[PDB]
C-alpha cells in the first residue's frame, strides 16, 4: 500500500 | 608475517562459506545473497497449500 | 590423412620443391591463379621462392 | 543518396548473423587484403547480412 | 661534521623509506617512543645519531629527512604508525591532488605552490645541519608523482645548492612489466632533465629481486616488507661507513670521483653478495672467495643486463664485517686473473674496497640470513645500453602513435619538449658506443 | 579533501541508486535508521568523500532524488534507506512522463533545471573539493535520458575541471519495451558523447544469463540485478575508500584508460560468481579467480569481446593479495594469448590492489574494460533507426513536441561516425 | 609436474570410467564422501598426476564425462561416488543419438563440440604440464566414436606434443547387436589411426571366456568386467603414480613400443587370475607369475597371437620382484619360443618393475602387447563392410544426415593399406 504521505506539498498537506 | 603460502596453508584455509548460519557472511559479501532461494521449495509447499484452500 | 591422399592424387613427384618433376609425374596442376578459389595467388607466390 | 534495401520476409530465417570474413581475428589482416584483391565489398563499416528476420544483397545499404 | 639529508618523494618511494628507519632505528637501539633507556646518550644531538637523527636536548632523536608526498592516504596512515610519534609532523609533506601519473602535472600544476614549502624546509634543515656532505633522493621513475615533482625539487636544490652531492634512488622500470602505459612517458622525461643536473643515479629493479627471493631464499611469495627489506640493507651496507669505522673508511665523495668515468653515465649497479636462506646458511660456509665469486655471478644483479653483453668500467666492493686484508687480496687478485670478465681496457685498476669491522645485523621478525661477512658491489658496465634501446623502440612505436598526448597537450605542454628527450636519449647509446668503443 | 555527490535520475535510476546506496550502508555499518554502529576505524575515517556529519553520528547521502511521477519517489523514500534520504534532496516534477525523451528534454525539464541547478550547486557548496560527480540513469529511459541529457549538458559548463562519472543501462536487444527506446537511445546517446568522459555499459539480458550460469535460482528480482550492479558499482568505488598501495583516482585510471578522447564508454567485469554447492568445492586461489575473472561467460556488460580486439583492460583486486601472483598471473595471460590484444599498444592492462577484503569474502576482484564489442550495439540502434526513420514512424509527437528531423541526421552523423572511430583505430 | 586429464566417452565409457574412478578412489583410500583418511605418504604424495586438491582434504577428480541421454549421468551421479565427480563436468545434449555415428560426428557434436572445447581448456588452465590424455570409449560405440573422432581431433591440433592414449572396446565379433556398428568401427578407426597414437583393443568375449575360465562364477554384472578393466588400466598406470626402479613414461614405453608410425593398436594383458580354491592353492612364485603371465587363457584383448609372430612385448611388474628372476624368466621365454618372434628384431621385450604390491595381493603385473594378430580383427570387419556395402544396405539415413558414398571408397582402403602393411611387415 502506497504511503501517500510525502506527496502532499505545503498548500495541500494534511 | 611468516604465512603469506604456507606449505600446509590448505589446513589452515576457511572457506567463506562454512553454512548459510555463518556470521562473518554479511550483505556487503556477494556470497551472502538475497535472491538466493531456500524459500524456492518453502514457495512450493506455501503454492501447494494455497492452491487446495483457493 | 596426408599420406594417402598426396599419392592417391596423381601426381606422383609432387615437386619435392627440390626434386625434378618428371614430365609425366604433373598430373592434376592446380587451378589458373585465382582468389576466389581454394588457389588465392598468395601461396603461388611462396611455393616459388620457396 | 542511398538507401538500405532489403529482401522480403522469410519464416525460417535467423535475427542476426556472423560474417567471419569480417570476425576473424586470429587472420584478420589476412582476410583483409583478399577483400580488395577480390574486390567483394568493404564499403560501409557496420554491415551485417541478417539484420533481424530479413534477407538483402551483398551492397551494404548503399 | 659526517651527515647528509634524506628525500623521499611519491608514495612508491614512502613504503621503502619507512623500513630505512625501521631498520636503523634497531642497529641504534631506538625505543619507538624516541628515547633511549636509563643509559646516558643524550645531549645537544650528538652521537651515533648524529649524522643520522636529531636527539637534541629535547631528548627525541628527529630523523633528518622530509617525506614528500601528494596523496594523503599513504602518508597518513604512517602517521598513525608506531614510529609517528618520531616523525616531525610537517616533515611528512603531503598533498591533496595528485599528479595522475603525469611528470607535467606534479612538474606543473602542483609542483610549484610545494617546493617552496620544502624549500623552507631544506633551509631549515640546512641551517642547523654542519657538514650535510650531500642528500639521499628516494624516487622512481615510473612515478605518479614521484617523476613529476623530484625533477623539479632536483631542479631548485641544483640551483641554489650546486658544490655538494646529489645522491639518487628510483627503482628501475621492469623491461618486460609495465603498471602503466604512460611510464615510458615520463621515464625518459625524466632521464633527460636528470642527465645534465643528477650526481650519481642508482637504480634496481624489482623482478629481478622477486628472482632471488625463491632462488636461495627459497620464498615463492615475498613481500614489500621483503622487498623493502633488502633494498633497505642495501643503503644500510653503503651508509655502513658512516655509521662505522672500520680497516679504512670511505666516502660518498670518494665513490663519485672515482665511479663515475666521463660526464652524462652516472649510472652503476649495486649489487649484495651474502644473499641466501636461514638454513641454507646454517649448514655452509662463507668465506671471500665464494662471495666474490657469487657477486660476479650475472644472475645475482638487480637490473636485466648479461655482464657478457657489456664491459665492465668501475666495481666497488663495501665489506662490512670480520675480514682480513690477506683472502681479499689476493682474492681480487685471482679475479683480475680471470678472462670471461671483461673491463675495458681502459683500466688497470677499477676496483673501490672498503672494510668495516662491523658485522652486520639480523632483524627481529625478518627474513635475512645469519651473515658475519658481506660485501656490496656497485659496479658500471656497458651491458646498460639494452634497457634504454628497450624503452626507445618501446617509445619510437607509441610517439609517432602519439597514444595519451592529448592529455598531455590538453594539461599545457607540446611535442618539442617531447622531441628533445629521444636525442638526448638517442645520444646516450651512440654515447655509450663511442666509449664503448675503446 | 576531494569527495563526490551523486545523482539518481530516471525511474531505473530509482532502483539503481537506491540499491547502490543500501549496499554502502549496509558495507559501512550504519543502521537503517541512521546512527552509526561505530565498528571500523577505516570506515570511519573516509565516509565524508561520500557522506557529511550530520547530528548525532547521521551519515547523509549526498546524492539528489529527481523525476516527476511521485509513486516511484514514495517508494523510495519509503523504503528501507530512504529516512537516510533528504526530502531537501528530492526534487521532482507535477507532470505525466509519457516516457517522452523531448518532453523531459524541452517541455518538462525546462521549469525543472532551475530547481535541480539551485540544489545541487547548495550541495557542491556543501562540500570543499571534489573529484567530480556520478549518475544512475538510462540511455532508453524516457525521463532519465531527457534529464540526464539536459543536466549533463549544463554541468559541464560550470565545473569544466571534475570527473563527470555516467552509469547508463542498456536495454535488452531482444526487446527492448519502449518503441521509440531507439529514437531516445540516438537522441540521448548523441549529447553524451559530447558532454561525459567516462560510461559504464550495461544490459539486462547478459545478468539473466548470468543468473542462468552462477544464480542458478531460476526467479531473481530485478532489485537481485540492482544487487549485482551495486556491486560492481561498489567495487570501483572501494579504490577511493578503502586503504592499501592501489592508485585510486579515476583520472589516475582515466589516463591509464583511453588513449583518445572518443573513447567514453567502458565495460565492468567482476569476481568470483558462484553457485549451489561450488561455494564450498571453490578453492579461492588468485589463479581460479583469474580464470574466472577472464571469462567470456563471466562478462555481462553488452556482448563476448571474443569478436573483437582487446584496447585497454584495468582489473582491479580487493582482499590480502601480493604483486607476484597479479604479476605472473599477467605475465600467464599474457602469452595465453599475447595476439588477442591490439598491436598498437603493448602492455595495455592497468592493475590495481585493494588490501581491504570485502563484508562477507577475502578474495575478489572488479574490471573496467574497453574492447570491439561496442559495434555490436551501435549496429543494432543504427538499423533500428533506419528502419523507422526511412519511414518516420513515431514523429508526429516530436514534431508536436517542436523536434524536427535535421536534428537526428546529425544525431545518426555522429553515431556513424563514431562507427567509424573504433574500427579504424582496430582494424 | 607433469599430470593427466581423462575423458569418460561414450555411453559404455560412462559404465567404465565410473567403475575406474571408483577403483582408483578405493585404492588411494578415499572415502566415498571424499574425505582423505590419511594411510599411506606414497599415494599420498602422487594424487596430483590424477586428482587436484579441492577444500577440506577433498581430491576432486580431473575427469570429464560427456554424453547425449540424461539416463546415463545420473545413474552415474546416483552412484557410490558420483558424489566426488563435479557436476561442471557433466556436460550433455538435449536430444537422441540414435546410435548414429554421423549425427555424434556431424549434427549433434557441432553444437556441443564449443562448450566440452572450453570445459577442457578451463581444466587445461587449472593444470600446469601434462604428460597428455587418455579417453574411454568403444570402437563400435555410436556416440563415443562419434564424438571421439571429432574430440581426438580438436586436441590433435591444440596439444600436438601430448599423448593421446586411447581406450576402447571392440564389440563381440560372433554378434554385434547394433548392425551398423561395423559402418560406425570403419568410419571412426579412419580417423583414429590419424589421430592417435595409443591403442588399447578390448573385447566383450574374452572376458566372458576369462570369466569362463578363472572367474568360473557363472553370473557376474558387466560392472564386474569394469573391475577388470579397470584394474588392468589401473595397473599400466601404476608406472607413474608408484616409486621404484621402472621408468614410467608412456613416451618412455611408446619409444619402446613403436617402430612405425602406424602401430598404434596395442593389446592388454594381466597378472594372477585366481579361481575358488586356488587362492590357498597357489604358491605366488615369479616363475608361475610368468607362465600365466605368457598363457593363452590368461588373454583377454583380441584373439590368439599363435596365428602370427609377436613384434613387441613389454609387461610391467607390480610387488616385491628382482631383476635375477625376471632376467631368467626373460631368457627362458626366449628360449622357450625364439622362433615365435620376428627375425627383424632381436630381444624385443621390454621390463619395468613396480616395487609397490596392491592392496590386497602382493606379487602383480601387466603386460602391453604387439603381435601379428589384430590382422584377423580388421580383415574381419573387411567383408561386413563389403558384405553391406555391396548392395548399400542401410545407407538411407546417412545421405540424409550428408554422408556420400565416396567417404566409405578411401576409408576401407585406408585399412586395406594396413592390411599389407601388417602383413607386409611381419610376412
Ligand atoms: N619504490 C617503490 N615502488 C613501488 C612499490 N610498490 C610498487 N611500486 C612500483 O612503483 C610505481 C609507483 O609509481 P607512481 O604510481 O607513479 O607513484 P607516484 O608518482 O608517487 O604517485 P601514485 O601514482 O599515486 O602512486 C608503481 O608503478 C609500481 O610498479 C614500493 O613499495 N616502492
Ligand atoms: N526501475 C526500473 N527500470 C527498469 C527496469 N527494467 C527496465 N528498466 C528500464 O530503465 C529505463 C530507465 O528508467 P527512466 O530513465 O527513469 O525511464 P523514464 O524516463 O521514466 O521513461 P520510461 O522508459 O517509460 O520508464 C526505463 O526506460 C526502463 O526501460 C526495472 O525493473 N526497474
Ligand atoms: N551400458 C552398456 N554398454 C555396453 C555393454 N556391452 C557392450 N556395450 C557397448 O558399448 C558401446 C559404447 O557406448 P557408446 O559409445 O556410449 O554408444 P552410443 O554412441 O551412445 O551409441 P550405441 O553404441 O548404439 O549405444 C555401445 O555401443 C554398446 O554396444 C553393456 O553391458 N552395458
Amino acid at each position: 500500500r502506497k504511503n501517500c504521505s510525502f506527496s502532499t506539498p505545503v498548500p495541500l498537506s494534511l | 608475517e611468516f604465512d603469506l603460502s604456507d606449505p600446509l596453508a590448505l589446513q589452515k584455509e576457511l572457506p567463506a562459506r562454512i553454512s548459510d548460519n555463518d556470521m562473518r557472511n554479511t550483505i556487503s559479501g556477494m556470497q551472502k545473497f538475497m535472491g538466493e532461494d531456500l524459500n524456492f521449495q518453502e514457495r512450493r509447499r506455501f503454492q501447494k497449500e494455497q492452491s487446495r484452500e483457493w | 590423412p596426408l599420406d594417402k591422399v598426396l599419392e592417391q592424387a596423381g601426381r606422383h613427384s609432387w615437386v619435392d620443391i627440390t626434386r625434378p618433376p618428371t614430365p609425366r609425374t604433373q598430373g592434376l596442376k592446380t587451378p589458373p591463379p585465382d582468389p576466389i578459389g581454394t588457389y588465392t595467388p598468395a601461396c603461388a607466390k611462396a611455393l616459388f621462392e620457396a | 543518396i542511398h538507401l538500405p534495401r532489403f529482401s522480403l520476409k522469410q519464416g525460417m530465417i535467423p535475427t542476426r548473423y556472423v560474417m567471419p570474413w569480417k570476425e576473424n581475428m586470429k587472420f584478420r589482416n589476412v582476410n583483409l587484403q583478399q577483400a580488395e584483391a577480390c574486390g567483394i565489398y568493404a564499403g560501409p563499416l557496420e554491415d551485417s547480412l541478417f539484420w533481424g528476420y530479413s534477407e538483402r544483397l551483398c551492397h551494404g545499404e548503399d | 661534521m659526517r651527515e647528509c639529508i634524506s628525500i623521499h618523494v611519491g608514495q612508491a618511494g614512502v613504503q621503502i623509506g619507512n623500513a630505512c628507519w625501521e631498520l636503523y632505528c634497531l642497529e641504534h637501539g631506538i625505543q619507538p617512543d624516541g628515547q633511549m633507556p636509563s643509559d646516558k646518550t643524550i645531549g645537544g644531538g650528538d652521537d651515533s645519531f648524529n649524522t643520522f637523527f636529531s636527539e637534541t636536548g629535547a631528548g627525541k632523536h628527529v630523523p633528518r629527512a622530509v617525506f614528500v608526498d601528494l596523496e594523503p592516504t599513504v602518508v597518513d596512515e604512517v602517521r598513525t604508525g608506531t614510529y609517528r610519534q618520531l616523525f616531525h609532523p610537517e616533515q611528512l609533506i603531503t598533498g591533496k591532488e595528485d599528479a595522475a601519473n603525469n611528470y607535467a602535472r606534479g612538474h606543473y600544476t602542483i609542483g610549484k605552490e610545494i617546493v617552496d614549502l620544502v624549500l623552507d624546509r631544506i633551509r631549515k634543515l640546512a641551517d642547523l645541519c654542519t657538514g650535510l656532505q650531500g642528500f639521499l633522493i628516494f624516487h622512481s621513475f615510473g612515478g605518479g608523482t614521484g617523476s613529476g615533482f623530484a625533477s623539479l625539487l632536483m631542479e631548485r636544490l641544483s640551483v641554489d645548492y650546486g658544490k655538494k652531492s646529489k645522491l639518487e634512488f628510483a627503482i628501475y622500470p621492469a623491461p618486460q612489466v609495465s603498471t602503466a602505459v604512460v611510464e615510458p612517458y615520463n621515464s625518459i622525461l625524466t632521464t633527460h632533465t636528470t642527465l645534465e643536473h643528477s650526481d650519481c643515479a642508482f637504480m634496481v629493479d624489482n623482478e629481478a629481486i622477486y628472482d632471488i627471493c625463491r632462488r636461495n631464499l627459497d620464498i615463492e611469495r615475498p613481500t614489500y616488507t621483503n622487498l623493502n627489506r633488502l633494498i633497505g640493507q642495501i643503503v644500510s651496507s653503503i651508509t655502513a661507513s658512516l655509521r662505522f669505522d672500520g680497516a679504512l673508511n670511505v666516502d660518498l665523495t670518494e665513490f663519485q670521483t672515482n665511479l663515475v668515468p666521463y660526464p652524462r653515465i652516472h649510472f652503476p649497479l649495486a649489487t649484495y653478495a651474502p644473499v641466501i636462506s636461514a638454513e641454507k646458511a646454517y649448514h655452509e660456509q662463507l668465506s671471500v672467495a665464494e662471495i666474490t665469486n657469487a657477486c660476479f655471478e650475472p644472475a645475482n644483479q638487480m637490473v636485466k643486463c648479461d655482464p657478457r653483453h657489456g664491459k665492465y668500467m668501475a666495481c666497488c666492493m663495501l665489506y662490512r664485517g670480520d675480514v682480513v686484508p690477506k683472502d681479499v687480496n689476493a682474492a681480487i687478485a685471482t679475479i683480475k686473473t680471470k678472462r670471461t670478465i671483461q673491463f675495458v681496457d681502459w683500466c688497470p685498476t677499477g676496483f673501490k674496497v672498503g672494510i668495516n669491522y662491523q658485522p652486520p645485523t639480523v632483524v627481529p621478525g625478518g627474513d635475512l640470513a645469519k651473515v658475519q661477512r658481506a660485501v656490496c658491489m656497485l659496479s658500471n658496465t656497458t651491458a646498460i645500453a639494452e634497457a634504454w634501446a628497450r624503452l626507445d623502440h618501446k617509445f619510437d612505436l607509441m610517439y609517432a602513435k602519439r597514444a595519451f598526448v592529448h592529455w598531455y597537450v590538453g594539461e599545457g605542454m607540446e611535442e618539442g619538449e617531447f622531441s628533445e628527450a629521444r636525442e638526448d636519449l638517442a645520444a646516450l647509446e651512440k654515447d655509450y658506443e663511442e666509449v664503448g668503443v675503446d | 579533501m576531494r569527495e563526490i555527490v551523486h545523482l539518481q535520475a530516471g525511474q531505473c535510476g530509482n532502483q539503481i541508486g537506491a540499491k547502490f546506496w543500501e549496499v554502502i550502508s549496509d558495507e559501512h555499518g550504519i543502521d537503517p535508521t541512521g546512527t552509526y554502529h561505530g565498528d571500523s576505524d577505516l570506515q570511519l575515517e573516509r565516509i565524508n568523500v561520500y557522506y557529511n556529519e550530520a547530528t548525532g553520528g547521521k551519515y547523509v547521502p549526498r546524492a539528489v532524488l529527481v523525476d516527476l511521477e511521485p509513486g516511484t519517489m514514495d517508494s523510495v523514500r519509503s523504503g528501507p534507506f530512504g529516512q537516510i534520504f533528504r526530502p531537501d534532496n528530492f526534487v521532482f516534477g507535477q507532470s505525466g512522463a509519457g516516457n517522452n525523451w523531448a518532453k523531459g528534454h524541452y517541455t518538462e525539464g525546462a521549469e525543472l533545471v532551475d530547481s535541480v541547478l539551485d540544489v545541487v550547486r547548495k550541495e557542491a557548496e556543501s562540500c570543499d573539493c571534489l573529484q567530480g560527480f556520478q549518475l544512475t540513469h538510462s540511455l532508453g529511459g524516457g525521463t532519465g535520458s531527457g534529464m540526464g541529457t539536459l543536466l549533463i549538458s549544463k554541468i559541464r559548463e560550470e565545473y569544466p575541471d571534475r570527473i563527470m562519472n555516467t552509469f547508463s543501462v542498456v536495454p535488452s536487444p531482444k526487446v527492448s519495451d519502449t518503441v521509440v527506446e531507439p529514437y531516445n537511445a540516438t537522441l540521448s546517446v548523441h549529447q553524451l558523447v559530447e558532454n561525459t568522459d567516462e560510461t559504464y555499459c550495461i544490459d539486462n539480458e547478459a545478468l539473466y544469463d548470468i543468473c542462468f550460469r552462477t544464480l542458478k535460482l531460476t526467479t531473481p528480482t530485478y532489485g537481485d540485478l540492482n544487487h549485482l550492479v551495486s556491486a560492481t558499482m561498489s567495487g570501483v568505488t572501494t579504490c577511493l575508500r578503502f586503504p592499501g598501495q592501489l592508485n585510486a583516482d579515476l583520472r589516475k585510471l582515466a589516463v591509464n584508460m583511453v588513449p583518445f578522447p572518443r573513447l567514453h564508454f567502458f565495460m565492468p567485469g567482476f569476481a568470483p560468481l558462484t553457485s549451489r554447492g561450488s561455494q564450498q568445492y571453490r578453492a579461492l586461489t588468485v589463479p581460479e579467480l583469474t580464470q574466472q575473472m577472464f571469462d567470456a561467460k563471466n562478462m555481462m556488460a553488452a556482448c563476448d569481446p571474443r569478436h573483437g580486439r582487446y584496447l585497454t583492460v584495468a582489473a582491479v583486486f580487493r582482499g590480502r593479495m601480493s604483486m607476484k601472483e597479479v604479476d605472473e598471473q599477467m605475465l600467464n595471460v599474457q602469452n595465453k594469448n599475447s595476439s588477442y590484444f591490439v598491436e598498437w599498444i603493448p602492455n595495455n592492462v592497468k592493475t590495481a590492489v585493494c588490501d581491504i577484503p570485502p563484508r562477507g569474502l577475502k578474495m575478489s576482484a572488479t574490471f573496467i574494460g574497453n574492447s570491439t564489442a561496442i559495434q555490436e550495439l551501435f549496429k543494432r540502434i543504427s538499423e533500428q533507426f533506419t528502419a523507422m526513420f526511412r519511414r518516420k514512424a513515431f514523429l508526429h509527437w516530436y514534431t508536436g513536441e517542436g523536434m524536427d528531423e535535421m536534428e537526428f541526421t546529425e544525431a545518426e552523423s555522429n553515431m556513424n561516425d563514431l562507427v567509424s572511430e573504433y574500427q579504424q583505430y582496430q582494424d
